[PDB]
């Protein structure tokens, strides 16, 4: 792949980044 | 060289999309409510 500019940023009920994005 | 945003854990899309928006060479991020992956 390459330097894609997107990352599955899943959110919780109150938008609490419970998953860390990386893009790498 | 921000490519993990590990410190972003327990944070919010605000700071996420915010800083994530660039760090690497403009690496953005998809803000979604988990849910399935498009059927």
């Amino acid at each position: 792949e390459y330097r894609i500019d997107r990352v599955r940023l899943f959110v919780d009920k109150l938008d609490n980044i419970a998953q860390v994005p990386r893009v790498g | 060289m921000k490519t993990e945003w590990p410190e972003l854990v327990g944070k919010s899309v605000e700071e996420a999309k915010k800083v994530i928006l660039q760090d690497k060479p403009e690496a953005q991020i998809i803000v979604l409510p988990v849910g399935t992956i498009v059927t």
